[PDB]
Parts: C-alpha cells; sequence; structure tokens
C-alpha cells in the first residue's frame, strides 16, 4: 500500500482506472499463501495422503 | 562253459549333499509423498507482478 501511496502523492497517476488491476492482483495473491497455504509434518492429513 | 567272476566289495558312489535355502524378501513399495505444486506456482506469478 505505501507504493501504491507514494506513486500517487508522487503524481504519476498511472494507477487509476484500469492500471489498479496490478496491485489488486498482487494483493489477492498474497491472501492466498498467507492465510490458507499448506501446513507441514504436523499436519499429517494433507488431501493427497488421507 | 563260462569264465568265472567274483564280485568284490562296491566301489564308493559319488556322495550327494543336501541345501536348506531360505529365499529374499521382496522389496517394498514407496508410500506417495506429496509436494504442494500449486504454492510455488503462484509464488513466481507474484514475484513476476511485483
Amino acid at each position: 500500500g505505501g507504493m501504491v501511496a507514494m506513486v500517487f502523492a508522487s503524481g504519476s497517476h498511472v494507477f487509476g482506472g484500469i492500471g489498479s488491476i496490478f496491485p489488486l492482483f498482487m494483493m489477492v495473491g498474497i491472501m492466498m499463501m498467507m492465510f490458507r497455504g499448506m501446513g507441514g509434518g504436523q499436519q499429517q492429513m494433507s488431501r493427497p495422503k488421507l | 562253459m563260462k569264465r568265472g567272476f567274483a564280485r568284490p566289495t562296491p566301489e564308493k558312489p559319488p556322495v550327494i549333499k543336501p541345501e536348506n535355502i531360505v529365499l529374499s524378501t521382496p522389496l517394498s513399495i514407496p508410500p506417495p509423498e506429496g509436494k504442494p505444486w500449486w504454492l510455488i506456482v503462484v509464488g513466481v506469478v507474484v514475484v513476476g507482478l511485483l
């Protein structure tokens, strides 16, 4: 968010409209890795073994 | 009229040797360990999108 805010304060206004799709997709992809992700050996019942 | 023939003590026959053999137990198929393939696939996209 700081990168986008820094660019907006600087005045580039490149992310307005469809340009915003880059920050949006990235922020979603980061969400998938940190919240769901996959467990280690402590979570033995990973879908392919169960 | 026939020629005489006296049978001597029998000659030693070649000795037979038995053998007790226990077979090698077969190998066991390795159980299916599995990589979290999708995680690294999202990873290379996020670093690329940056």
